[PDB]
C-alpha cells in the first residue's frame, strides 16, 4: 500500500484519429501486401 | 491497336459460331465468316461510338467493312467484282436500316471490352438507354466499366504516365 510515492507509469501522448473505411482498407493493402499496388486492379480503387 | 465497334448480337455469333476473333481485321476473312447486314450492323455501330480514342497512343478506330470492301471493289485481282457485287448489297442493306433505325435518335449505348490480340480492340455494343438532356454526361456515367477495361489493358504495354494524360482516363475519372 503506498499513497504518498509511488509507482508512476507512462501516459501515451498520441490518441488514434478516426478514419475513412476505405483509405484504411487500401493503406493496409498497400503496405502489408506490396504485389496487387502496382496494377490497375488496386490503382483504380 | 485498332477497335472494332460491332452489335451485341454480331459478337454473340462471332463467339458462339467460333469465329477467329484474329482475323476480324482481314478483309477476306470476315466478309466470308460474316453476313451482309452484320457487316452494315458494324459500319453503323462503328459510325454510333461516341467516343474518341487515345490517338496519342496509336489506338484508332477500326475503318468499317463496307469501306475495306469498297476499296478492293476497285483494285485488280481475281475476286475484284465479287467484292464489288458485296459492296453493292451492303450499301442496299445499310440504307434499308438507316431507313428503319432512324427513330432511334436520342439515346446512348452501353460498351464492352473484349480484348483481342494487341492489334484488335473488340467493343460490343450492348443494351442502349435514353438520353436526350447531355447524352454526353450520360454516356460517360453509363460506360463506366467500359472506360476502366480499356484503361486496364493499355497499361498493359503502354507507360502509366502517358495513359493518364488521355482522354479515356479523365472519363473514368469524371464517371468516378
Amino acid at each position: 500500500r503506498n499513497y504518498s510515492g509511488g509507482q508512476q507509469q507512462a501516459i501515451s501522448r498520441f490518441t488514434a484519429r478516426p478514419g475513412d473505411p476505405q483509405v484504411e482498407e487500401l493503406y493496409l493493402i498497400f503496405t502489408n501486401f506490396p504485389a496487387q499496388t502496382a496494377y490497375w486492379e488496386f490503382h483504380k480503387k | 491497336t485498332q477497335v472494332l465497334v460491332m452489335p451485341k448480337a454480331v459478337f454473340e455469333s462471332y463467339k458462339t459460331a467460333g469465329v477467329q476473333f484474329n482475323k476480324l481485321l482481314d478483309t477476306n476473312y470476315i466478309v466470308s465468316e460474316t453476313s451482309v447486314n452484320d457487316l452494315a450492323e458494324i459500319h453503323q455501330a462503328l459510325t454510333a461510338f461516341p467516343f474518341l480514342l487515345p490517338e496519342k497512343l496509336d489506338i484508332k478506330l477500326a475503318v468499317s467493312p463496307i469501306i475495306k470492301v469498297a476499296e478492293l471493289g476497285e483494285i485488280d485481282g481475281p475476286e475484284q467484282f465479287k467484292m464489288k457485287d458485296l459492296h453493292n448489297r451492303l450499301e442496299s442493306r445499310l440504307a434499308t436500316n438507316e431507313l428503319r433505325d432512324a427513330g432511334n435518335r436520342n439515346l446512348v449505348y452501353d460498351y464492352y471490352l473484349y480484348p483481342v490480340d494487341e492489334n484488335l480492340w473488340v467493343a460490343v455494343q450492348q443494351s442502349a438507354h435514353i438520353a436526350s438532356s447531355d447524352p454526353r454526361r450520360v454516356s460517360i456515367q453509363l460506360n463506366h466499366t467500359f472506360f476502366d477495361s480499356m484503361i486496364n489493358e493499355m497499361l498493359n504495354t503502354r507507360p502509366r504516365e502517358s495513359v493518364a494524360s488521355t482522354q479515356i482516363f479523365t472519363y473514368y475519372l469524371e464517371s468516378c
